[PDB]
């Protein structure tokens, strides 16, 4: 059982510099199913166990396409995490889908 | 003349006329699109097996088609492929109507040169985008 | 005016406009169905092969299809896809007639400015509910 400090320990070189989106789950295959751009993201250092963004990601979203989940990438292209977002969204035209926050924990 | 600018409608013209084909052979419309604020007037075109507000019923749904005629003094103009342009937008109703056909009456007399068009609703579409 | 207030029918507008597809792919009508009371004059329509009260001779029996023609001031609404609503019903003698199509002759003259629609007769079939 990992005590407090050596989760942040921990947490502090994990380094999660970007996020895409996909609309197929990503778990079994991040490769695949990209639907935007990378962009951008920026964490804050751990504490608790958890590290929080700094501030919120505005992504792009091409026309007619459909956004279910997301992932994170290192600043050296290898996929660190996945989930999903809390609806599937289909975009009609092209418009911002805003990214409030996002945390990653140990507990 | 008032009989002639009884309505008041918005046009979108394509400014540029520099569309052109992608390297990969896709379709780019021109890019600086403008508004402008015209009057004219607008009235149902009736001629032939012309539809004006008419339901399609089909197995896919229902459609709804129309077609109008506009009397006006502003030269709008349609699509053609030897002086390279694309054709204007009417906005009737919150909808777009396409330019499709046009008759020159200008330059005939004084008081009564005018043009006439005849555009229809364009059909519903998802959009996609192929800009270089 | 008196001549296109000389009818007196009843029309069935379905003023919600929340239909849509069930879970199983079946349609579902738009629930609240109101009841009004409207003014104005019914004509049949003669043009090509309308068919005004005409006996069909069918292998199955015997048809009878008839439309009309309607000048009101109401404004009556056909199915529209992009809107999302459907069209009105309209009583005569008893029987349905669906809006099929409509023109728009409104905001042209101060004391002449109304619509014309073409009614047909609901054929007859049996009822059947997919209400979720």
């Amino acid at each position: 059982t990992l005590t407090i400090d050596g989760k942040n320990k921990i947490l502090a070189t994990l380094t999660p510099t970007t996020i895409i989106l996909h609309n197929v789950d990503p778990t079994a295959d991040p490769t695949a199913n990209k639907v935007t751009q990378p962009v951008a993201i920026y964490f804050s250092e751990p504490d608790n166990g958890l590290i929080a963004s700094e501030d919120t990601v505005n992504i792009t979203v091409p026309a007619s396409a459909t956004v279910s989940h997301y992932s994170l990438w290192d600043a050296n292209d290898k996929c660190v995490a996945t989930g999903a977002l809390s609806k599937p969204q289909f975009f009609a035209e092209e418009g911002i889908y805003v990214i409030s926050s996002v945390s990653v924990d140990l507990n | 003349m008032r009989l002639l600018n009884r309505h008041s409608f918005v046009v979108k013209r394509k400014v540029s006329e520099d569309g052109y084909y992608n390297d990969d052979g896709d379709w780019v419309a021109s890019q600086d699109i403008v508004e402008v604020n015209c009057k004219g007037n607008i009235q149902p075109y009736i001629k032939g097996s012309v539809k004006n507000g008419t339901q399609i019923a089909l197995p896919e749904g229902i459609r709804l088609t129309d077609t109008r005629i506009l009397y006006t003094t502003y030269k709008l103009r349609t699509s053609d492929d030897v002086e390279w342009n694309e054709s204007d937008i009417v906005m009737i109703d919150g909808h777009e109507y396409e330019v499709f056909m046009t008759m020159d009456w200008s330059q005939q007399l004084a008081h009564t040169s005018h043009y006439e068009y005849i555009i229809i609703r364009r059909d519903k579409m998802n959009a996609v985008r192929n800009s270089r």
